[PDB]
């Protein structure tokens, strides 16, 4: 009966991530040798959702290509999945406002504001959804977030946020973000006399998962100035802005819930995804036909993969298939992507390994994210924070400073091809 | 109390259940107090029934610096003299402060010597002459048989660590903390296996304490033992007691971590005290223990009772359907392979020796 | 004789007080009878909190009063209160309303030596006391409260005397601890909340539907802040939401002093942190500021028995309901669902239900009393018809007929 529906909110949370998005779209880069929105879609498809729609604005070509070629396109899909494009740096909102534009929301329906990693079973939220609808269709909006740590290492400020909610019932009555200029909390007590049991919450991460009603894209239609859901749309439903319509929250007590949206984030959740955190969305479970398997000290390998007898693997590291490594060379705490080769006599530690990357000998790295298919000659190092795109060469007897990222066009960043790059120029 | 009666079902609790004798009377409450009692005493007895992560050893201690403020503040009737009348004092504070947890060893011996020094000194020394000895004889008892003996375990095992070790623990025995501790501190290369147990997971606060120390630690639960112990190569344990035979006494999982070690080859190590021995015997792990209540099973999640709606939560009212939970068990000599007491690296075997050796220095 | 303090040392005292009856301005006026005499189960309300006391295992405790009411409180505790403690009474001449609870216990600073607590002569409870003090006894936390939720009546809206209005309240709730406390008119702009808080216990519940019943106990050391802290009137108002600020926000920095200085329950090793819990339940438990005193009475049903020491003449009824000594009920008149003093006399025709009597009262004969109370040694004339009104005390009314009045004296 009842089509389920789900839309996905790519390029909007492309932000962060401007070094590489120039080189592919952030949906498509790899989290752990795997794709991000692949992540997301397993989610979605663990959902039981029928009908799935994604907004594109950057190499929607690129994107659409891996998606006609996915395995999501196939009859086994659990979801018939189109995709939709329209203009650049998409706000939201605009998104909802052409979504009805279009008309095709059967009922209520899920909303992702980027990409997801997560493994917690929705359909007890629509049930609990659902219900507390069908006496009040006021009900709009059930937001869905996870219960931590109030400093928990994947609270960012994005999520850092406070939420207060009905012990009862569960409706958030009021909420604000945590910026650094906000010393105090204020909420008007017209809430007090209509709400006996109330909590306090700043143990939350905004998942920004939101189970949205059918009147959603229409509500955006006549309220135009929503652009941010989270600023825009809840607050003026908790001012009575938009009036007579409240939201409800679900905290979720166990499983995983994260968003890949800040560099703070990828590496963050790369730690949790490999540390079994989204069981069974693990490697070892090699989702897309690839080769991997667990060995202890959550050390991931595939088949096929050169290793040297010198070459010492610490711990909390995975490596992608058809990858060599040097001799006497140690990596630690990073993930490789497939296809890499590693020099002799090289420490990398806490680093990020994309497809077929190339490292000469005697190099040392910390926490730096190399795209793919860029090499690195001998002697070189770099250090923590760097980031570098596709190609980018460099020269043997090279240094790299923190935080510098490097691009292979010309366009607003630093750098470009061969040996020069930080002490003399190979192009700028 | 209903006396006789009350201590005649005790002895018809003799039946099918292999746990009919294991008294489950308890007192969690200040309700219908005699007042007889120190007041520092009650604070304690509701510490004992009420605290979960607590009392290894800090019983012992604090149930001796509460003694003191109990004579201190006591003073004897002008009938009789000291001695004729303290220990019937004394008697009636730890009848109650039985009712709250049944005593340990630790306090047990204790116990059994405070009574002895009472009856033996002499009768020349008044009220606080007599008092003021007490108090050395209690702190030095403390310096002497605990806080020293931890120091010098904590050094003798920390010993036998080497660089390259990996070492498993299990349920934040405080001395055993100490050890991995002071390890640290010396520049130790090595790392611990936590193993946690239901129901109040008494391992996570080891966990928090290493890691506040910065240690490579590694969190598992007692059922996955049988894959970790690969890893392990010492085994470090602290014990409730060592018994006669030499057999570890300590809580419920402490046998089946010296069993795979054993069946692992890994040594079973165990930091007991010396005053923490005992003349006791005994074979299985059922004719001398404690309970702890069976609801606390019906927390489902990781967290004590709290939002645990357990599909059990009726046992109490349902038949041939009865939980419970032992907190302390018998692990037999052949696994134990060494335990390190102040008199140094002693077989668990030498034990019974060691409290002859303290009978020739009391008479 | 060596009773009290000879083998074992006390653990706490107790203190309670007395304050003008303020708020129960119809029956706390003349000083005839203060507010800790008013009866409730047809005994005085300074029996509740002292029989919780005697139970709870008190040998003796402190009162607080003032000199319009140091005489006859000592007379009924000379002879009227059922109990067995030993009172030392209190009436420092320094004593003035404008000066509330705090002050009258500052003034009392000489005379505490251990943890105390703190009673109120309407502190009403069934609460069983042993859940109290080792609550406190084991957390040994700085300070300890109570809260009930707010006493549902039976009757609706009469008049909008919002008693104690509300009060906020916000606990964490595994901990116990109590973060935030704070009556609405102080602050209704914008219910501020310093986040600054949240960043430890960012679990906060609050509820709307509790009420204070005025326990307390304090560790010893803080009757040292009351001295130095003159700017404390009221416990509730001032000195409990003074300590939540300090549980956190440690910018509130006047030094605590008072915690090192020789006051260690004696080896350092407690100054650590302050703090502050909460403790709830479901039982008779609350605070009578006059609307209650109506309610608080009507839960006297559990007095299920009979009436002694009386006269109810033949032709007239008397059924559940709660009547003291000497009273007389005269020929031809009912009694329902209304409770009445001491040597009250009631005339022919009459009718009192759901009516509140005290001590000492005469009614004339065919009135109707539809849900009134009524002070001690008031009287009112024939064929009266009063409903939910007041009388004060020692008043006399007149033939007359009126509702939702209060009538008394013409007082100038």
């Amino acid at each position: 009966k009842h089509a389920l529906q789900a839309i996905v909110l790519s390029d909007s949370y492309n932000y962060r991530f401007r070094p590489l998005t120039l080189d592919k779209p952030r949906c498509l880069l790899p989290l752990a040798n795997t794709p991000l929105i692949e992540y997301t879609f397993e989610f979605l498809a663990l959902a039981g959702v029928q009908e799935v729609y994604v907004f594109c604005c950057a190499h929607a070509g690129q994107i659409r290509e891996y998606i006609e070629k996915s395995k999501w396109n196939l009859p086994s899909s659990p979801f018939s999945v189109n995709t939709i494009v329209s203009r650049e740096s998409l706000s939201v909102g605009d998104a909802l406002r052409e979504l009805d534009s279009k008309q095709l929301i059967t009922s209520d329906f899920i909303l992702v504001s980027g990409d997801v990693v997560s493994n917690v079973p929705l359909n007890e939220v629509l049930k609990e959804h659902r219900k507390r609808r069908e006496d009040d269709k006021n009900a709009i909006m059930t937001m869905v977030v996870r219960e931590a740590s109030p400093f928990h290492r994947t609270r960012a400020r994005t999520e850092s946020s406070v939420f207060v909610i009905d012990k009862k019932t569960s409706q958030c009555v009021h909420y604000q973000a945590n910026e650094r200029g906000k010393h105090y909390v204020s909420m008007d007590p017209e809430i007090f006399n209509e709400h006996e049991e109330l909590e306090v919450r700043n143990d939350l991460i905004d998942c920004q998962i939101d189970i949205c009603s059918n009147d959603v894209p229409a509500l955006f239609t006549e309220n135009f100035d929503y652009q941010d859901i989270r600023k825009d749309f809840v607050y003026g439903v908790l001012t009575s802005d938009l009036l007579g319509k409240k939201i409800h929250c679900h905290v979720a007590k166990e499983n995983y819930a994260a968003r890949v949206r800040s560099l703070q984030t990828y590496d963050a959740i790369s730690k949790d995804v490999l540390s079994r955190w989204v069981y069974p969305f693990v490697p070892d479970s090699n989702l897309l036909n690839q080769t991997f398997s667990y060995q202890r000290h959550q050390i991931y390998k595939e088949e096929d993969v050169v290793l040297a007898r010198s070459c010492i693997i610490k711990a909390r590291t995975l490596i992608g298939a058809y990858t060599k490594v040097g001799d006497a060379s140690v990596v630690a705490n990073t993930i490789i992507g497939r296809n890499c080769t590693i020099g002799s006599n090289c420490s990398i530690d806490s680093a990020f390994l994309w497809e077929d990357v190339v490292i000469g000998d005697n190099c040392r790295i910390g926490k730096a994210i190399l795209a793919n298919s860029v090499k690195i000659g001998n002697n070189c190092s770099i250090e923590d924070g760097a980031i570098v795109a596709a190609g980018v060469v460099i020269g043997d007897n090279t240094i790299i400073e923190k935080n510098k990222r490097l691009t292979t066009f010309e366009s607003h960043s630093q750098g470009t091809l061969n040996d020069p790059s930080l002490v003399g120029i190979g192009g700028r | 109390t209903d006396a006789n009666l009350q201590e005649k079902k005790i002895f018809e609790e003799k039946q099918v259940s292999i746990f009919s004798h294991l008294d489950w009377r308890r007192r969690r409450t200040t309700e219908n107090i005699p007042k007889d009692i120190h007041p520092a005493v009650i604070r304690l007895g509701l510490k004992l029934a009420n605290y979960k992560i607590f009392g290894s050893n800090q019983r012992c201690i604090d149930l001796l610096k509460t003694f003191k403020i109990v004579i201190q503040d006591y003073q004897t009737p002008y009938g009789t003299t000291l001695s004729r009348h303290l220990t019937t004092h004394i008697n009636s504070q730890i009848a109650y402060l039985v009712s709250t947890r049944p005593l340990s060893i630790s306090m047990g011996n204790a116990i059994r010597f405070l009574k002895l020094e009472i009856s033996v000194l002499d009768i020349d020394l008044t009220d606080d002459e007599g008092k003021e000895l007490l108090l050395e004889k209690i702190d030095s008892y403390i310096r002497d048989r605990i806080i020293i003996a931890g120091q010098v375990i904590v050094q003798a095992a920390t010993e036998k660590i080497q660089d390259g070790d990996v070492i498993l623990t299990y349920l934040h025995s405080s001395t055993v903390n100490d050890v991995l501790i002071h390890a640290k501190n010396v520049g130790k290369k090595f790392r611990v296996v936590v193993v946690d147990s239901r129901p109040e997971f008494e391992g996570r606060v080891c966990l928090k304490l290493l890691t506040e120390h910065g240690i490579e630690c590694t969190y598992v639960m007692i059922s996955a033992l049988s894959y970790i112990m690969q890893e392990v190569t010492k085994i470090f344990l602290g014990g409730h007691a060592m018994l006669s035979n030499g057999a570890l006494y300590s809580r419920a999982g402490t046998s089946l971590i010296s069993l795979l070690g054993h069946e692992s080859n890994v040594p079973v190590i165990a930091c007991c005290e010396s005053y923490k021995f005992t003349e006791r015997i005994q074979l299985d792990s059922l004719v001398y223990n404690e309970l702890a209540p069976g609801d606390q099973l019906v927390n489902m999640g990781v967290d004590d009772f709290e939002e645990k709606p357990g599909v059990l939560a009726n046992w109490k009212s349902v038949k041939n359907l009865k939980l419970l939970s032992l907190k302390y068990d018998v692990t037999p000599p052949r696994l134990i392979t060494v335990c390190v007491c102040e008199m140094g690296l002693l077989p668990s075997t030498s034990v019974p020796a060691i409290i002859n050796e303290f009978k020739q220095v009391y008479a | 004789g060596n009773i009290q303090l000879q083998s074992i040392p006390i653990e706490f005292q107790a203190v309670v007080f007395a304050g003008f009856g303020n708020s129960l301005y119809p029956l706390t006026g003349s000083d005839a009878l203060p507010k800790a005499l008013l009866p409730i189960g047809n005994k005085p309300m300074l029996h509740y909190p002292l029989y919780w006391l005697e139970a709870a295992g008190f040998t003796s405790a402190i009162l607080i009063c003032m000199e319009e009411a140091e005489a006859h409180i000592n007379a009924w505790l000379r002879s009227g209160y059922e109990g067995h403690m030993r009172i030392h009474v209190e009436a420092p001449t320094i004593l003035d309303d404008s000066k509330s609870s705090a002050d009258a216990l500052r003034a009392v600073s000489h005379l505490i030596k251990n943890d105390f607590v703190c009673l109120s002569c309407d502190s009403i409870v069934g609460l069983p006391p042993y859940t109290v003090l080792d609550k406190f006894r084991l957390d040994n936390p700085s300070a300890l409260a109570v809260y009930s939720p707010v006493l549902k009546y039976e009757h609706i809206t009469s008049q909008s005397k919002e008693i104690d209005a509300k009060q906020l309240i916000g606990i964490e709730e595994k901990t116990s601890r109590l973060l935030y406390a704070k009556s609405s008119a102080d602050v209704g702009s914008d219910f501020t909340f310093r986040m600054s808080l949240l960043w430890k216990h960012p679990r906060v519940t609050l509820n709307t539907n509790l009420s204070d019943a005025h326990i307390f106990v304090f560790k010893h050391w803080v009757i040292d802040l009351i001295r130095e802290k003159e700017s404390i009137s009221s416990i509730r108002g001032d000195l409990i939401p003074y300590l939540v600020k300090c549980q956190y926000q440690k910018s509130f920095t006047v030094r605590e002093n008072i915690q090192r200085f020789l006051s260690s329950p004696q080896e350092i090793k407690i100054n650590a942190l302050i703090a502050k819990d909460g403790i709830i339940c479901s039982r008779a438990n609350n605070l009578p500021n006059y609307f209650e005193l109506n309610k608080c009475i009507a839960k006297l049903t559990p007095e299920q028995r009979l009436v002694d020491v009386t006269v109810s003449e033949r032709a007239l009824v008397g059924a559940d309901c709660m009547v003291n000594e000497g009273t007389t009920i005269k020929d031809n008149s009912n009694i329902k669902k209304s409770i009445i003093g001491k040597n009250c006399v009631i005339g022919k025709g009459v009718v009192v239900s759901n009516s509140i009597l005290m001590d000492n009262i005469v009614v004339e004969d065919g009135v109707r009393l539809e849900s009134c109370i009524v002070a001690s040694g008031a009287q009112i004339g024939a064929k009266s018809k009063l409903r939910e009104c007041e009388i004060g005390v020692d008043h006399r009314v007149e033939a007359g007929r009126i509702a939702r009045g209060e009538r008394l004296v013409d007082m100038e």
